[PDB]
């Protein structure tokens, strides 16, 4: 493999009518590190 | 001012270092509880797998 | 009563061989939020590590023979059908469901 890998144990959850009414996932995923 | 509550503010800081001590102490243990956990789930999948 | 008897047999049984609570699933539901990169656990549930213990051979045979205790009290009253509060028909279907 040549250039970016992911290693286990990072936190890397995700990022960017109905598939934009889910906003509410950073919201518990901020709220899990709490 | 007298060192009755000169000693008891000595109490205030010893005290409350200890708790922010143990604490963190609660925080990076029961961490570690779910460390193992989730990799015997791990280990779970990988085996029925 | 011989129902009753074989349900404390049933209840003790499934007492012995014993369940864990998983109390956790939440949680170990939340390291999984953002350690691993997979979308699954968000709008779902962290299923258990380990599943429930099988019914076994003997507490397979105490359900069979209360089978036998529910259906002998459905039949003894059909064949004495000379006394009308016998299993009323509501029990009827009732009773000889729930013993098979």
């Amino acid at each position: 493999a040549v250039g970016n890998f992911s290693l286990p144990g990072f936190p890397l959850m995700r990022g960017g009518t109905r598939q934009e009414e889910a906003k509410k996932d950073r919201s518990k995923f901020l709220d899990a590190a709490r | 001012s007298s060192p009755s509550e000169e000693a008891l503010l000595e109490r205030r800081r010893r005290i409350d270092r200890e708790l922010v001590e143990k604490h963190r102490q609660l925080g990076q243990l029961h961490s570690n509880f779910l460390s193992v956990q989730k990799r015997i789930d791990e280990a779970s999948k990988n085996l029925v797998g | 009563e011989c129902a009753w008897v074989l349900r404390s047999a049933l209840t003790v049984a499934a007492a012995m061989i014993g369940n864990r609570n998983y109390t956790d699933r939440n949680e170990v539901r939340k390291l999984l939020m953002l350690t691993s990169l997979s979308l699954k656990p968000f709008r779902q549930q962290l299923e258990a590590t380990t599943p429930r213990q099988v019914t076994n051979l003997r507490m397979a045979g105490l359900l069979r023979l209360l089978a036998r205790a529910k259906l002998l009290w459905l039949l003894d009253l059909d064949q004495k059908r000379k006394c009308p509060t016998f299993s009323s028909p509501g029990n009827r279907s009732d009773v000889a469901t729930e013993a098979c």
